[PDB]
């Protein structure tokens, strides 16, 4: 079939119930591990290194049934464990940072968005799982950029992972991917 | 208000360093190296 190929695909792109160190270099994981670390040396001593440790996918607050009746979106929240290294001092600053809500894929390919049963057709040759992961990379690449900028024009001492990170660019990129998803006819 | 959450042997910048691990109430988990004075 396709749904079964497609479902698993997305399901491996998120690795959502896989313990962080049993996680393969795929989809988001790659996206994150590849796009991070963001360093600004540039000041002779230090500036900062911001490294990625892990990501957490929340578990769904509403079930598919609840979601289709109560007209809600079927999505888990995404968090990233970020860490700011002052090499000027050695000081480290950890933080779980909120990166937005990921839609979960129900058993038949469809997503549930605000009660509605919506599908991302692959037209094709790059499955739904890698289609998302690809667009995820772009967002992150933009988010990776708000940080590089703030580091340059903030006081390192008052900077912290949560302040450097702006999720908007990541979300804008997701909204657009899941925005042009279509309604299902089963 | 800083809460002292003990010492910890973390490896960063490619290798070990111990830090004094503090959670400032308000939230950050601050890791402060033993090599420094304060």
């Amino acid at each position: 079939p396709l749904t079964e190929i497609q479902v698993e695909s997305y399901k491996k792109a998120l690795q959502a119930d896989v313990p962080p160190e049993k996680r393969e270099n795929v989809g988001i994981q790659a996206a994150f591990k590849e796009t991070f670390p963001i360093e600004e040396g540039d000041k002779g001593k230090g500036g900062l290194v911001l490294d990625f440790l892990e990501y957490r996918i929340g578990d769904p607050p509403f079930s598919q049934d609840e979601c289709r009746e109560k007209d809600l979106t079927y999505q888990a929240p995404l968090y990233a464990r970020l860490q700011l290294i002052h090499k000027d001092t050695g000081l480290i600053k950890e933080d779980e940072v909120f990166l937005g809500h990921l839609p979960l894929m129900t058993e038949d390919g469809s997503f549930i968005i605000n009660g509605a049963d919506r599908v991302i057709v692959s037209q094709g040759g790059r499955t739904v799982g890698e289609l998302m992961a690809d667009q995820f990379r772009v967002g992150l690449a933009r988010l990776a950029r708000g940080v590089r900028e703030r580091m340059v024009m903030g006081s390192p001492d008052t900077l912290t992972p949560a302040k450097l990170v702006n999720s908007r660019p990541l979300e804008a990129a997701l909204r657009e991917f899941f925005s042009r998803s279509q309604l299902s006819q089963f | 208000v800083g809460q002292y959450l003990g010492l910890e042997t973390r490896e960063v910048l490619g290798v070990k360093r111990d830090y004094l691990v503090l959670r400032y109430k308000g939230e950050g988990k601050l890791y402060l190296p033993v090599e420094q004075l304060p």
